[PDB]
């Protein structure tokens, strides 16, 4: 059908400045290029019709230009509840194609993890089960290297992390990291450590604790 | 306002309606012509209770709200009045709205009777777009 | 002031027929355009196609000929109905209004061969261990489950005061992600909380325990 060439894949700004997003259609489709905005958890909602027609109710902050092939929408002096993905959308022909999107992030400033660790509970051992959890709540940036050492050293695959999208309070971030282990190689060992580093600090935030049991 | 045909043809142009969705400029610079002389002010009653509006003369049936038709469906959302205007940017955005279900350019009789399959290239040749 | 709230199944067997609907109330239907849109999990949404006033459809190539959009005027709302499902098709669909002026929540759907499993809720009690900063922080866990996607709430949307759900991570299969909340320190064994978790398609409502206690 027709495509749409969304630049830049990702921007991360601080809060004030100005950015702009750019939207290459391979057609003429003069000016039926319009904007939208999915915010974390919900439904699009349109920004601006046609090209440079804002919609009613949202920022003066928005604004959007262009007809024929370039097409762009500036967002100045950004703010926080800025964070979201936005894509483009012709209409011009059919089918109506979407654009690769744009995840506009906000810069925060440096904070650090806060690690947690949670043993096998009881009831997963009976099973024959035994997940050790470790959350490394609210961080920024969204980099972070975390390892799990049982006993003495490191571990490898039986891992399983999970992050999350920046958040709709201060683009804090926070993602887990499950350790999931048979009941006999569970307690073929005793020490159990999460350790993560981060660029908060020049060493490791540890938490551990050894199977002292029941 | 009363555009001459080149004026519009441009400002049509600018309003991406050039192969909008299948139809080529001329089919828009034309469909005016005989539908409205040009004239955003155009108005005519459909004696069936409804009234026509603008350029493309948008109905008062399912486009825009005349508060003088009840059965009024405002699938443009805008009140009519919109319509009369300097500025056709309500006008063509309700165009662009109809002309999208099948009927097409059909919507628009004079265009049916009169401009439909006319060399239309007709209507934008002179002008500088 | 105008609501549109799709709804339809969580999963269906790949090359069966899946059917959704989006009841529109408030506004009209008469003739306003409606359309079907799909996100998929790639975050990239596909227009599906719509139902313009008159009874004219138009349908993405992309989706073959397995769609037929349709409406119902006396029962004010319009469906979907994707045949020859399959796969790829496992994605979230919404209902919108020609431009997307007004949109609805999202349904989750799947489309897998393997078969709806409730879920197994694990308590995450804290150990003995420390922190930087007296601030307690809870945990339980939702491991083994199908399909998506589960309701884990504190005490009952009570504890909204902070918490983390993070996505799911597929195992093979079968689905297990977490949840955990942060309460202030001892206000811990003192207040009792609770995951209140909801696998919405497995029909089960399981009522699970962290009263921050120890073996």
């Amino acid at each position: 059908d027709i495509v749409l060439t969304q630049s830049p894949a990702t921007l991360s700004v601080t809060p004030g400045n100005s950015v702009s997003l750019s939207c290459r259609a391979s057609q003429s489709i003069g000016n039926n290029l319009h904007w939208y905005q999915q915010k974390s958890h919900e439904s699009p909602r349109l920004l601006i019709k046609y090209a440079s027609q804002s919609i009613s109710g949202i920022p003066s902050r928005f604004s959007g230009s262009g007809s024929g092939t370039d097409f762009t929408l500036s967002i100045n002096s950004v703010e926080t509840e800025d964070f979201g993905m936005y894509f483009c959308q012709q209409s011009n022909s059919w089918p109506y194609t979407f654009g690769g999107g744009t995840k506009l992030e906000i810069k925060r400033a440096d904070a650090a993890p806060t690690v947690s660790i949670f043993p096998p509970s009881s009831e997963q051992l009976t099973s024959g089960g035994a997940s050790v959890v470790c959350f490394l709540n609210n961080f920024y940036p969204k980099d972070i290297n975390v390892k799990w050492k049982i006993d003495g050293s490191e571990r490898q695959n039986g891992v399983l992390n999970s992050w999350t999208d920046q958040d709709s309070k201060d683009s804090t971030y926070s993602m887990s990291s499950t350790l999931t282990l048979t009941k006999d190689e569970y307690e073929r060992h005793n020490s159990y450590t999460c350790e993560a580093t981060h660029k908060t600090s020049t060493s490791p935030i540890v938490k551990s604790f050894n199977r002292n049991e029941c | 306002k009363v555009f001459g045909r080149c004026e519009l043809a441009a400002a049509m142009k600018r309003h991406g309606l050039d192969n909008y969705r299948g139809y080529s400029l001329g089919n828009w610079v034309c469909a005016a012509k005989f539908e409205s002389n040009f004239n955003t002010q155009a108005t005519n009653r459909n004696t069936d209770g409804s009234t026509d509006y603008g350029i493309l003369q948008i109905n008062s049936r399912w486009w825009c709200n005349d508060g003088r038709t009840p059965g009024s469906r405002n699938l443009c959302n805008i009140p009519c009045s919109a319509l009369l205007s300097s500025d056709i940017t309500a006008s063509v955005n309700c165009a662009k709205k109809i002309v999208s279900d099948g009927n097409g350019m059909n919507a628009w009789v004079a265009w049916r009777n009169r401009c439909k399959g006319t060399d239309v290239q007709a209507w934008i040749r002179g002008c500088r777009l | 002031d105008v609501q549109l709230q799709e709804s339809g199944p969580s999963l269906v067997k790949p090359s069966q027929t899946l059917s959704l609907t989006c009841s529109v109330t408030g506004d009209s239907i008469t003739s306003d355009y409606w359309s079907w849109i799909r996100k998929f999990p790639g975050n990239r949404l596909e227009y599906m196609g719509y139902v313009s006033y008159s009874g004219s459809t138009y349908y993405n190539p992309s989706l073959k000929s397995r769609i037929s959009i349709t409406r119902d005027t006396s029962k004010n709302q319009y469906y979907l109905d994707l045949n020859s499902v399959t796969t790829e098709d496992t994605a979230t669909y919404y209902c919108a209004n020609w431009d997307g002026d007004y949109w609805g929540q999202g349904t989750l759907v799947t489309v897998s061969a393997a078969k709806t499993t409730p879920p197994s809720v694990y308590p995450l009690a804290p150990g003995s261990a420390a922190q930087t900063n007296s601030m307690v922080t809870l945990g339980c866990l939702v491991k083994g489950y199908f399909p998506e996607p589960v309701t884990v709430t504190w005490n009952s949307g009570s504890l909204s005061s902070g918490v983390h759900t993070f996505p799911a991570v597929l195992q093979s299969d079968l689905y297990t992600l977490s949840s955990s909340v942060t309460v202030p320190s001892s206000p811990r064994p003192s207040e009792t909380v609770t995951c209140n978790v909801a696998h919405p398609a497995s029909s089960t409502k399981v009522d699970k325990k962290i009263v921050p206690r120890d073996c």
